[PDB]
């Protein structure tokens, strides 16, 4: 009853792993993003050969809609060549960060439930439980192994599942939400009422420290789970973050990721990534729009191959 | 320093105190132990300033010292008060369940009967009654009073509402709360049923001769015990609902100062105690009554340091209060000895399929503890073990047979043979010329290498220095700064150790330290030739035979090992499984259905089969009245600190 | 038996390695920095030469000036396959980052679960010398103030950002954490009393009346390895992932190179520095042929003055082929 050490059910351990190979997948998801960006820029770079090419037949169109003015027009295209690719700069700065963020995240989050995964001992003792009095195998933690318990067989950035991970069209948002208090329920967090003998989760004597209560609040993850400084017996888990800890009693799951240390360093650099991605996006969308509205229809429907043989037919011409 | 900071929860008890302090600085030494007073608003702010390092002690009720126990407090009984006689202390009381002779209802048929209690919220008639029939009450269980009404079919609980619950003052309307109520307190819940008002009164085992003086009058009730069977009025030490702690002295389970607090109280009570002093009584005050310790009490013992709070309320006293408090209601775990049980354990375990579960635990007595408590429920036993377990409160189930039969299962044996082995080239020895010499045991307490050898030896020479008789060997368990450690094998802290980790432990180990170092060994009859002839494929026993070796009869004769049957030092009983009472039919189940289905680890690896017992289900009835006679003449010189803390609840 | 704790030296340079994988993120970024300076500069020289050329100024060819019409087709070509080669190296700063990231989390999580086991009468899991526990003041790499969550150190925090601005490397900091480096006396401390059961797999440590015989506990990705059977004593001896025994001790990694989280981060993070040097390489030959060929009048002209005059130049060259 008081000498009760609850585990923490395989199903809340997945759910962990699950969010942690989500955000080893943000390397991924930041690189397949930022492509896009350049397949976009690598238009506008073909549609700006394309006005140079109207320039020199002297067979712009005459729109009124603003096409007098060659000398401007060139010098925006110049200037482009130099203005994107420095803004572009910030996009990655903000990519990486936010990948690495995301990496500690995934980490803190990893370390946690590979811990409790190898404090298990042939039967009836053990941190992560599947109902038996047989700890939970590789089998039962599908989203954190790929294989027998050990560190060579936790997922890496480079991995099978990692990389999958990062086009399952989940937004941050949706995939932190899913290991909050409500997401997960009570129930399905910890195994209560049955003694597992998992010291890991005991505050009080005879848990982290053999002969007292701590003389502080303790947490696994950044603040998913939180302890306070004399927890003992049944679990007695309810929503909320580390500040919320108020009693010796106090065992507390998530309810708000974002408020989770961890993961507000990953929400706030995605979004400066995120922010700025779409802030270039939007350059490049005004500038393509100004540029066409002047390309001649002869060199609008030319083709990028023969666009390029062409170009350095006049190019070499006007220069000799 | 030697200060100890006493707590008081009232300004009377707070002047007393500086009273005892006064009187203590005029009759004990500076180098000796010192009072200093704390006042707190109740006792619960008295037990959180000792866990704040505030103050150093404070008395307490059983159900404050439950409170204390748990955490964040962590405090533990160090000193308890007694009453009575020296000679027999009355330091608990029996909470008892007295019904009248053939009214024919057990334990678990009290649904619908009548009940009287003490009264609302009172230890012996509400908390503990209540508290273990907690979940035969029906749904919903709280309010708690509204369940207890829905129960029986009318009682008296003085103290009650009886405008929400009006069943509970159906034999005392009103529920009154003063002796003017005539069913109030001990004695009238004992009148609710001599009155013929209820069918059972929750009190005290003295209540009845508190009310009843005539030995013929007291003859015509009976008690209720838990194993759903009843017993006379005078057999309330074998038939209880709880053994609780009348008042005890709390402190520190770390950083408490219980050596210092037992020196200050043991000097205080030769001082002030009862019939000593009429300057100052430690029991008495014109300020108050029962003020820092009952007016009653005697004096104070100390409390074994084995001893903790769960054991030391006992089982039962726990179980009542944790469902109270909790309100938590609707296979078998197997203490192993060390890592090389617990690996055999584990494979039982998954092999069973979650029908045996395993503890660990690196002594016998650690796991004993731990069945005691609740921590684990079975371990199989040596004889030895199976006094002090049967000692703690435990019972056998089943016992290890070691003869080849036809229905091993239902056929009880008399037991193997506690023999003195030595060498057949060791001529000169003989049963009276062992003094000086080295010897080999199995481990101490145990069977066949102890309590046997050593019981005959100490009642020839009288005194239980066994280290002094020898020159050295090597007894598992013994002090590791003993002679009789000196002959072990262990590997540096595994040295005298009582498990597999020391080489020399056990029938094998002590065949083994005769063999290497002594010469002498103490052992069951079939261990030289389970090892001998190559039987042990082992390099020190692969080459031995059982030719070389003798036995040492009681008439200083000599005779070979298969002549065991009249050359032995006593018949020694079965191995048996142990348990808690309260689960002698689902271990006696699993393990006979376990048994069918599937180095002497978990139990002695020659046995045949697991047999059932019948009327000896009792550690007196299993090991027969020889035996018990026999260890109990070695109490004198005990050294297990478990057995110690038993006996300090029944002796 | 002795139970001891892990020394507050060993933690300090276990959270040093942790700032320093936290601060390849920002080193990746640095470096690349230095390249889009580079490509820049690239893409200025050939407005430069295109001018010169359209002037005539191209110096009378003391390298291969006389064939501008080759060189220039090159060019604007290379510049194009740059610029594939720049989001290659990008892709590998982003996964180095990433992997570093895993690494640092992993170790953070360690250190932090081992300081924050820490209560009243002497008893704790970090130490500071023989005694503990060690509080926030001790712990420097790992904390900013009192040991919580919220006091680690985080991805843009200075003690990040100006460890990544170091001439220090990879292998140099690894190393900074192994066996050899630390030491038992750097590694085990506290009195022989401390109760640390994060540290003893024996039973009644990381479980309760019993072992973790499945498996043999790692902390990090093999940093710290346990068996089944440990004390809580703190005997150490260099070792890795598979060597702990029963009955041994606790090994401590001999070789950092060889642990599972350091093993990504040291490939990722070469990955992205041969690709770096490759590409810084390609833009310096390119713009070596460049800089031989555009005559100081051109050469003196740089940004709006450039394209000013290059503008001037491509609408004259026009004006004049138009008649
Ligand atoms: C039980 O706790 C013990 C301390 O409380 C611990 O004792 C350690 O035993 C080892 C034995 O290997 C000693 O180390 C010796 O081994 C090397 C081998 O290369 C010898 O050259 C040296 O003599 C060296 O001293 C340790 O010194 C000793 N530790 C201490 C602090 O005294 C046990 O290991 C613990 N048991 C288990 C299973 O963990
Ligand atoms: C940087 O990494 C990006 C992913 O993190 C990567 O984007 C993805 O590029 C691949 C090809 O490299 C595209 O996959 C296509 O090609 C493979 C060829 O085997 C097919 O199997 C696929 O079905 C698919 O058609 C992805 O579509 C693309 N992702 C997105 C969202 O654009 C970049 O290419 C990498 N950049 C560099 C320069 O290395
Ligand atoms: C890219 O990240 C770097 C920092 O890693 C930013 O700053 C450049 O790098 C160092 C940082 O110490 C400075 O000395 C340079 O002067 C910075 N600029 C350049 C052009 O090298 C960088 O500015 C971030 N990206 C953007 C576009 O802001
Ligand atoms: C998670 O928790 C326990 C684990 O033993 C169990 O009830 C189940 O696997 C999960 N919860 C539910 C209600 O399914
Ligand atoms: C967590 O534990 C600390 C240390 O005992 C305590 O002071 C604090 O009040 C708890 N947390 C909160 C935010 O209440
Ligand atoms: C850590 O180890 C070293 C060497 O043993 C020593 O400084 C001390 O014991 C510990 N504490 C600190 C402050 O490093
Ligand atoms: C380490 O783990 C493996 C698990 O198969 C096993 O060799 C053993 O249990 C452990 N110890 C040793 C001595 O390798
Ligand atoms: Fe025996």
């Amino acid at each position: 009853y008081e000498n009760e050490r609850n585990a923490l059910n395989a199903t809340a351990a997945n759910k962990v792993c699950g969010l942690s190979t989500y955000l080893k997948g943000i390397a991924h998801r930041v690189n397949s993003e930022s492509a896009v960006v350049t397949e976009k820029l690598s238009d506008l770079k073909m549609r700006s050969i394309q006005l140079q090419l109207s320039v020199m037949r002297n067979r712009v169109p005459s729109g009124e809609q603003d096409c007098k003015d060659i000398r401007t027009l060139l010098k925006t295209v110049l200037r482009n060549e130099f203005t994107f690719q420095q803004e572009l700069e910030e996009m990655r700065n903000a990519s990486a960060l936010a990948a690495a963020a995301a990496g500690i995240a995934a980490g803190r989050l990893e370390e946690w439930i590979f811990v409790f995964a190898q404090a298990a001992g042939g039967s009836s003792q053990f941190c992560i439980s599947v109902g038996t009095n047989i700890p939970a195998e590789y089998n039962n933690l599908q989203e954190c192994f790929d294989g027998t318990i050990g560190p060579e067989t936790l997922y890496k950035i480079e991995d099978s599942r990692v990389k999958e991970s990062a086009q399952k069209s989940l937004q941050l948002h949706e995939v932190l939400s899913s290991i909050s208090f409500s997401s997960l329920g009570a129930e399905s967090i910890v195994e209560k009422g049955e003694n597992r003998g998992c010291n890991l989760m005991r505050t009080a004597d005879g848990g982290l420290l053999k002969d007292v209560c701590l003389n502080r609040n303790f947490t696994w993850g950044g603040g998913v789970l939180n302890f306070g400084y004399c927890v003992a017996g049944n679990l007695k888990i309810k929503g909320g973050e580390y500040g919320d800890v108020g009693s010796h009693d106090a065992v507390r799951w998530t309810e708000d990721p974002s408020k989770v240390s961890i993961f507000k360093d990953v929400i706030r650099l995605f979004a400066r990534f995120q922010e700025v991605k779409n802030a270039v996006v939007k350059k490049i969308k005004t500038t393509v729009d100004e540029l066409t509205k002047c390309i001649g229809q002869k060199e609008a429907e030319l083709t990028n191959d023969q666009l390029y043989e062409e170009f350095e037919v006049i190019q070499k011409y006007l220069w000799f | 320093d030697k200060t100890v900071r006493w707590c008081a929860v009232s300004e009377h008890e707070a002047t007393k105190c500086q009273s005892f302090r006064d009187h203590m600085k005029s009759v004990i030494p500076s180098d000796g132990p010192s009072v200093a007073c704390v006042k707190k608003a109740s006792y619960l702010d008295c037990i959180r300033a000792i866990a704040a390092n505030e103050a150093d002690a404070v008395t307490l009720d059983a159900g404050l010292v439950y409170d204390a126990y748990l955490a964040p407090n962590n405090l533990k009984p160090v000193v308890a008060e007694f009453y009575g006689s020296k000679e027999d202390p009355q330091t608990f009381y029996y909470a008892v369940a007295v019904v009248k002779k053939d009214s024919g209802f057990q334990m678990n048929q009290l649904r619908g009967k009548k009940s009287c209690h003490t009264g609302l919220g009172r230890s012996a008639g509400w908390n503990i009654p209540i508290g273990l029939l907690y979940c035969d009450l029906p749904e919903p269980r709280k309010p708690l009073e509204k369940a207890v009404a829905n129960f029986f079919s009318g009682s008296c609980a003085p103290c009650a509402d009886g405008t929400d619950f009006p069943q509970l003052c159906q034999l005392c309307p009103g529920c009154g709360c003063s002796t003017l109520n005539q069913y109030f307190g001990y004695s009238g819940a004992f009148k609710c049923l001599k009155d013929g008002a209820g069918d059972v009164a929750f009190v005290k085992h003295s209540t009845i001769f508190e009310n009843l003086a005539n030995k013929a009058d007291r003859d015509q009730y009976e008690l209720l015990c838990l194993d759903n069977t009843r017993k006379p009025v005078d057999e309330y030490k074998d038939c209880h609902l709880a053994q609780v702690p009348s008042h005890t002295v709390v402190a520190r389970s770390m950083g408490g100062k219980e050596d210092l607090i037992w020196e200050l109280l043991n000097q205080a009570q030769e001082h002030f105690g009862k019939d000593k002093s009429k300057e100052f009584q430690l029991f008495s005050s014109p300020h108050g009554k029962d003020l820092l310790f009952k007016d009653s009490a005697h004096g104070f013992l100390k409390v074994p340091p084995r001893m903790d709070a769960k054991m030391y309320l006992g089982y039962e006293y726990v179980t009542a209060i944790r469902n109270l408090r909790e309100g938590t209601c609707p296979p078998v775990k197997w203490c192993a000895l060390s890592h090389h049980e617990r690996l055999k354990c584990d494979e039982w375990s998954v092999n069973s399929v979650g029908k045996i579960e395993c503890v660990s635990a690196e002594t016998t007595e650690d796991c004993i503890a731990k069945i005691m408590n609740g921590e684990a429920d079975a371990m199989s036993l040596d004889g030895g073990f199976v006094y002090i377990a049967g000692k703690c409160g435990l019972v056998p189930v089943l016992a290890e047979n070691y003869n080849k039969s036809d229905n091993c299962e239902d056929t009880p044996e008399a037991g193997y043979f506690a023999v003195a082995v030595v060498k057949k080239s060791a001529s000169d020895l003989t049963w009276d010329n062992l003094k000086g010499k080295k010897s080999c045991h199995t481990a101490v307490g145990r069977t066949a290498g102890w309590n046997i050898p050593m019981g005959l030896l100490y009642n020839k020479i009288n005194h239980c220095r066994f280290d002094e008789f020898f020159s050295e060997g090597c007894a598992p368990g013994s002090k590791k700064d003993s002679s009789l450690c000196k002959l072990c094998m262990g590997s540096g802290l595994n040295l005298c150790e009582p498990n597999n980790k020391e080489g020399y432990y056990g029938y094998t180990g002590a065949f083994r330290c005769l063999v290497e170092k002594g010469d002498v060994a103490f052992v069951k009859h079939q261990t030289v030739p389970q090892n001998t002839g190559g039987k042990n494929p082992d390099p020190w026993a692969k080459n031995l035979n059982e030719k070389d070796y003798e036995l040492l009869c009681l008439d200083g004769t000599r005779k070979p090992v298969e002549e065991y049957a009249n050359c032995h030092l006593a018949r020694a009983p079965n191995h048996a499984v142990v348990t808690r009472k309260d689960k002698e039919a689902c271990v006696h189940k699993i393990l006979r259905q376990q048994q069918h289905l599937f180095k002497d680890l978990l139990f002695r690896d020659d046995t045949v089969c697991l047999a059932k017992l019948h009327d000896r289900n009792t550690y007196e009835k299993y090991l027969g009245e020889e035996y018990v006679k026999a260890v109990g003449n070695l109490r004198k010189c005990s050294t297990s600190s478990l057995l110690e803390a038993c006996t300090f609840r029944r002796p």
